């Protein structure tokens, strides 16, 4: 499509162009307002529920961050600098308050600010048009006072619209506007064009005039609520409410009581729609809201101990603040599944007699009350009480509770997305394997008859040879002779393969517990080779095969290796992953949303897909930019081309076009300047991506007749190439730039003698700003060019090994959990100590004889048989040995004392649970 | 790792329902036919034997109060069928546990060494785990003799 | 369109249920069967008011199953083509609006929407609004939609609505 | 080929009667109460739950007496069941609005009588 061509040609970051709201220049006032708004609503707004900070880059912030946010806003909106560029080459302006992730948050809230501004503009135009149309009637007949039903759309309303700081307040303003002017807008449209519900019943009947005689205006009452006292004294009227009602009695409201009912409804609706009242009540709910949960008929039997909603099956007077992590998300999911019903309220339920138990309605009843004993005052007071009662229960309680529930659910989803981002960042932060490279990836299937496939990959991840071991899964210690012979034969075949190929490291898939057996067999073979000194030490690693499985499923693996079986394909993927996790992850996760196939969070499917994908790709962009991308390597190795899209300011389209041009010219990216001279890259995109693209000058060699810049293979930006050359010259203490740079690179030890502080003052003097961080980065790059900042690879620990092989986590495998196990034998030591069982996850359970039954057991043989299935409760877990103590006592299963069941919610309504199952028993 | 049932048919794309219950689109060539397990075993909450084409109720799991007929079976998953269900073409997937109830002697030559047929010799045409059918070379008749009364005649 | 009719349905009773509560079982199975059924002829079936009668059960030769014809007055909801009906928005996006009328799910396209309403993707909740912004249609709102199209879908009719006509909108 | 534009409906609707959103909601909630009082009963369909909440939200008349009064008022007029049900469950606020909503309405009964009838409907509405 022409859109791709336009993006390719535009001199802007591809993601910036792809943004839904086009990025536009921001004036100084707009930047200041946006920065303050972003800081208030993104960093200075604590969540109502308990959410822990996800910030992991740090190895809260005060008002000082407002300036950093403003600088970031200027960089993106005006200078079109992407977040990675700002975080890597504009640190002096955003750090230390703002990191790359914080800059992403600022960019997102910049979008939110832009949309809020657009809405405010639209509502301002509507308000001005209404102000004019309403003034049209006054213009014709100024003498006639405005009817009680024609409220004044005064500057107070205009300013209230201008003071909106959130969407909720914007909606409050709009609803207030619609309550009074909603009816007349179609006439407004007709008048402007030519020149170029229960409420209306009371309006037509004239009850609005009676509604104005109740004592206070909605704004006055809202002020009274805000200040928590009688700021405005209700004005009393001589005639009784009924006496004034009979005046307004008509066919619509025949009885005075009906007239009063309509007026009360008008008062209640106006109070609910008053924006000041809405803001005050919103704060009250955000301060005193509590959550109550009651299971349905379905959940009373479905929400058992193993259910994720068992903990909060019953909730009573649980403040929303107590909710933590995705607890609200789980509660909402249970309600969506019909297991329970929720309720958000600001008054205690079933806590009668508690000190200060008066509801918010009782508390504010005196804010619209007249303290007199006269009968007329009492009647008006009753009318006021009922009016506010209706306003609150009918409108305010329902709307505010729904708003709070939405906010809590959003917070829970945000926490889940944060957890997913943390997991992806951890996976992508693993550095390439460094032997104490040639990698032999070994994969096997859970079936016994299935073979074991080994794939050998050279340093560049290209498959060179493979080995098939039909009977490698068999045990060399198996009693059967043919099985031992088959295992031995495979052992020698692998021994010769290892001897000849000499792989630097062997990675074994963590398919199941048998992976440990394969690790032992491979380690023993390597031990034999090192024992005879025929081959150097070969690293042996156990690698999770989730990514390898995804690559095996991906049709890309089929295209690359059509003849390679799935097990061999996943073996190749495992070897590539250990070689370079970032490249493997990027290649495996394509544009077809294959990333979501990975298990990031158990509830990752209940969060917004776009938010999760955006966060994950932000992690990919951050890691790709930090590590750097080699264009020549990508060209020679197509599978590594997936990093260019993640490169800052390039995206999939520009990256693909860059490869297209390079392959069309049949040349290499010899220098960064070629991105402009040859590839015709725009200056802004070049600024964004030049420092994140690496060229291996040494690999280029003498074949590149054109001038070769040594700094092109370093993080040093072309804009700071002269600074790097000056740094080298000062380091060598000359009294040429390309000679000094080469010598300092060979012997960078002289860099420490440099006084970069003075050079910083010199740059500031000549108009370059503070560059101490940049100078330090330049010196570090000169000491080591493109030093890998990823965490060094380390073998998985016992906890990780247990999780990878058993596919179990502490949340799902815990003491007291009810499980199912199959007897595999009797533990002996004639004399016996218990029953041995095997779980479906590979964990070997053990049931002591005493725990084998409620009553004394003489011989376990009659109690259990081989292959029989027994329901057991976990007592102890030994992840290191993949063992688990189990008990099958009937009393233990019953768990009358609730000793084994998981902890319940703090506000669990045990009284409600007891009554519910007692009535069920009845 | 994942097996599904085709629930919708289209000119170009396919909407195959996997064990997990979600809907994923694939092409005609990529998807390969898998044989159905006409006889498979599984497990349920009640700890009773469940077979294929058995009416069951989803009292718990992804679906609530749902009735269907099993069409395909997996170790820990099962495919249910219905005609009143608009979603997923009337086909859905639920866990088996969550679901609740709603030869070597053949061809050898044997000598009957005990009983009224002692001394007779025949060829085993079909032998059960306890009894075997011996066609007698002499009497033109096949008889059922307890396998404990047979001894294979070695050459 | 909500309606009340007297319909007839034949149910086969397995002889297992030939106990004293035979009629109770008959009515229970009738509920379980007819309730919720959507048919082309009678639209959707909302509920069953009452059972008019239980015709004499016939014993099918060669099968103990007894066929009972039962008449019963039950509520239905069969929409039509070209009738304004109340609806509840349930999700708003750029492609079109989604609304609900009891069991029937209706939707509105960018043609059925008048030329005044526009797509506002920048809107956090997608919405249809004109330059004047007089009327904004968001999720859960009540709209008056003249049905236009209908279609049986696996024994479950789904309808498409429209609001291009005058005044068809929020009120 | 059946709609409110031509009013041509099958013999089944010719014989049977129409119901309004309000009374439909009342019957459905009564049956809900009936099945709740019933014990060990099949879990009722989410579809009826959906229709129930829909009709309850769009319930124009809140009482059996109000339903009966509006029904009698509609009966008084010589109007077809389809038109009566449509106008009652839509509660048109204006005569022109009702005409626009129901094409068959215009040209059948005249404007001031229509306006009086719909005003009576509004007054009945609480």
């Amino acid at each position: 499509t022409d859109q791709d061509n336009e993006i390719r040609a535009t001199d802007l970051p591809e993601r910036f162009q792809l943004r839904s709201i086009p990025v536009k220049g921001a004036e100084d006032d707009e930047l200041e307002e946006e920065a303050d708004w972003i800081y208030r609503n993104a960093f200075a707004t604590p969540t109502i529920s308990l959410q822990e900070s996800c910030d992991y880059l740090d190895r809260r912030k005060g008002p000082s961050t407002i300036q950093k946010i403003k600088e970031a806003l200027g960089f993106m909106r005006n200078q079109h600098f992407e977040v990675p560029f700002i975080a890597f080459y504009r640190k002096e302006y955003v750090e230390p308050e703002l990191h790359i992730n914080d800059l992403w948050r600022v960019w997102q809230w910049d979008e939110k600010w832009t949309q809020l501004r657009i809405r405010k503009e639209n509502l301002t135009r509507l308000f001005e048009k209404m102000q004019a149309y309403q003034y049209e009637q006054i213009s014709a007949d100024p003498d006639k006072p405005l009817a009680d039903g024609i409220r004044a759309l005064d500057t107070t309303d205009m300013e209230r619209l201008k003071d909106v700081q959130s969407m909720d307040e914007l909606k409050d303003v709009y609803n207030h506007f619609l309550l009074y002017y909603g009816r007349d807008i179609p006439k407004m449209q007709n008048a402007a064009k030519a020149s170029r519900d229960m409420y209306t019943i009371c309006q037509s009947a004239g009850l609005d005039g009676l509604a104005k005689k109740f004592g206070l205006t909605p704004e006055q009452f809202g002020e009274n609520l805000r200040d928590s006292y009688q700021r405005h004294e209700t004005e009393q009227f001589p005639a009784e409410p009924l006496e004034l009602a009979k005046d307004y009695v008509c066919s619509q409201f025949p009885t005075p009581e009906a007239v009063l009912e309509g007026a009360r409804y008008m008062v209640a609706l106006q109070i609910a729609r008053e924006p000041l009242v809405r803001q005050v009540l919103r704060q009250t709910f955000q301060e005193r809201a509590k959550l109550n949960i009651t299971p349905t008929k379905k959940g009373r039997k479905d929400v058992d101990e193993a259910h994720y909603a068992y903990s909060f099956k019953y909730l009573k007077n649980k403040p929303v603040k107590e909710l933590r992590d995705d607890q609200f998300l789980k509660i909402c999911l249970a309600e969506d599944e019909g297991l329970l019903t929720t309720d958000i309220s600001i008054d205690l339920k079933g806590v009668e007699g508690y000190g200060n138990d008066q509801t918010y309605f009782e508390e504010i009843k005196q804010f619209y009350y007249r303290d007199e004993f006269s009968h007329q005052v009492q009647e008006w007071n009753r009318q006021r009480t009922m009016a506010i009662e209706r306003a609150l229960q009918q409108f305010l309680y329902v709307q505010m509770a729904k708003e709070l529930k939405n906010k809590l659910l959003a917070e829970a989803k945000e926490y889940v997305i944060k957890a997913c981002s943390r997991k992806l960042y951890n996976w992508l932060r693993v550095a390439p394997y460094r032997p104490d490279i040639r990698v032999l990836g070994i994969a096997f299937s859970s079936a016994r008859d299935h073979p074991v496939f080994c794939a050998l990959v050279n340093g560049e991840g290209e498959v060179t040879d493979f080995l098939r071991l039909p009977h490698f899964t068999k045990r060399r210690t198996a009693w059967r002779e043919e099985e031992r012979e088959k295992k031995a034969q495979d052992i020698e075949t692998l021994k010769k393969f290892l001897l000849n190929k000499k792989p630097h490291v062997v990675t074994v898939a963590g398919e199941n517990r048998d992976a440990q057996m394969l690790i032992e067999d491979v380690k023993r073979i390597v031990h034999e080779l090192d024992q005879g000194q025929q081959l150097s030490s070969i690293g042996v690693e156990l690698v999770d095969n989730e990514l390898a499985i995804l690559y095996m499923n991906s049709k890309k693996s089929e295209a690359e290796f059509r003849d390679y079986p799935p097990v061999l394909r996943q073996a190749v993927s495992l070897a590539r992953r250990i070689q370079d996790p970032l490249i493997e992850f990027a290649q495996v996760c394509s544009s077809d949303e294959d990333i979501l196939c990975l298990k990031f969070h158990p509830l990752q499917e209940h969060v917004v897909k776009e938010e999760l994908l955006n966060a994950l790709y932000c992690e990919f962009i951050n890691r790709v930019n930090e590590v750097g991308v080699d264009v020549n390597r990508a060209i020679a190795h197509p599978y590594s081309q997936a990093l260019i899209q993640y490169v800052c300011g390039l995206g999939p389209r520009k990256g693909t076009h860059l490869l297209k041009i390079l392959k069309q010219n049949n040349t290499r990216l010899e220098s960064r300047t070629q991105l402009v001279t040859m590839c015709h890259m725009g200056p802004k995109v070049f600024m964004n991506c030049a420092g994140f693209l690496k060229i291996d000058t040494a690999s280029l060699g003498d074949s590149t007749d054109s001038y070769i810049e040594v700094l092109d293979g370093s993080r040093v930006h072309p804009e700071t190439y002269e600074w790097a050359r000056k740094m080298a010259v000062d380091a060598l203490e000359y009294d040429n730039p390309a000679g000094a740079l080469e010598e300092i690179l060979e012997n960078p030890e002289r860099l420490k003698d440099l006084d970069l502080d003075a050079f910083a003052e010199e740059l500031e003097r000549q108009g370059y700003g503070d560059k101490h961080i940049t100078l330090y980065d330049i010196r570090a790059e000169l000491s080591c060019r493109y030093k890998d900042l990823r965490t060094a690879y380390r073998s998985p620990n016992t906890e990780e090994i247990f999780n990878m092989l058993t596919k179990e986590t502490p949340e799902t495998f815990y003491i007291g959990k009810l499980i199912i196990c199959n007897v595999t034998g009797i533990a002996h030591r004639g004399q016996a100590i218990g029953v041995k069982t095997r779980l479906d996850n590979g964990v070997t359970g053990f049931i002591p004889t005493k725990f084998l039954s409620d009553k004394v057991v003489k011989r376990p043989e009659e109690r259990v048989k081989v292959g029989m299935t027994v329901h057991c409760r976990i007592m102890k877990i030994d992840i290191e040995k993949f063992s688990a103590d189990l008990t099958c006592r009937t009393s233990d299963l019953m768990d009358r004392n609730n000793e084994w069941k998981l902890p319940k919610d703090t506000y669990y309504d045990f009284d409600a649970e007891a009554a519910d199952h007692k009535q069920e028993e009845d | 790792q994942t097996v599904g049932v085709i629930v919708r048919l289209e000119r170009e794309t396919f909407q195959v329902l996997n064990m997990y219950g979600k809907v994923v689109t694939v092409r005609h060539q990529a998807v390969t036919r898998k044989k159905d397990n006409r006889f498979a075993v599984a497990l349920d909450s009640e700890q009773n034997n469940i077979h294929v084409k058995d009416i069951v109720k989803v009292i718990d799991g992804p679906h609530s109060g749902r009735e269907g007929e099993i069409r395909h079976l997996f170790r820990s998953f099962a495919f249910l069928h219905c005609k009143k269900l608009v979603e997923n073409g009337g086909m859905f997937v639920c866990k088996t546990r969550h679901l609740v109830l709603a030869n070597e002697l053949i061809g050898q030559t044997v000598r009957i060494s005990q009983g009224p047929y002692k001394g007779y010799i025949g060829v085993v045409k079909d032998a059960t785990e306890s009894t075997a059918r011996v066609e007698l070379h002499s009497t033109c008749q096949t008889i059922s003799v307890d396998r404990q009364r047979l001894t294979t005649v070695g050459s | 369109m909500f309606y009340h009719i007297s319909l007839e349905h034949e149910i086969l009773l397995h002889p297992r249920y030939f106990g004293p509560n035979l009629l109770n079982t008959v009515k229970q199975k009738l509920f379980t069967e007819v309730e919720g059924t959507c048919t082309g002829k009678y639209g959707f079936v909302i509920a069953v008011t009452t059972i008019d009668n239980i015709g004499a059960g016939v014993i099918q030769p060669g099968r103990g199953f007894v066929l009972y014809p039962v008449k019963y007055k039950a509520i239905v909801f069969r929409p039509f083509k070209g009738e304004v009906v109340d609806a509840v928005v349930t999700q708003v996006n750029k492609v079109g609006l989604f609304t609900e009328i009891g069991p029937m799910s209706c939707f509105i396209s960018r043609h059925s929407i008048p030329s005044e309403m526009e797509f506002d993707p920048n809107s956090n909740p997608p919405c249809y609004k004109t330059m004047d912004e007089d009327i904004v249609i968001q999720q859960d709102d009540e709209i008056r939609l003249k049905i236009v199209g209908t279609r049986v879908d696996k024994n479950d009719i789904f309808a498409i609505g429209s609001l291009m006509d005058d005044y068809l909108g929020l009120v | 080929e059946e709609d409110a534009s031509q009013l041509i409906f099958p013999k089944e609707f010719e014989t049977a009667e129409t119901l309004l959103n309000s009374e439909v909601h009342m019957l459905l909630e009564h049956r809900k109460q009936q099945n709740e009082s019933a014990e060990d009963e099949q879990e009722l369909s989410e579809v009826f739950m959906k229709t129930l909440n829909y009709t309850a939200r769009f319930s124009r008349f809140k009482n059996r007496e109000t339903i009966a009064s509006v029904r009698s008022l509609l009966l008084q007029k010589k109007l077809h069941k389809f038109e009566l049900a449509c106008l009652a469950n839509l509660c048109p606020e204006t005569a022109e609005e009702s005409k626009a909503l129901i094409p068959s309405l215009e040209g059948r009964f005249e404007d001031e009588e229509l306006q009086q009838i719909l005003d009576d409907i509004q007054t009945k509405r609480s």
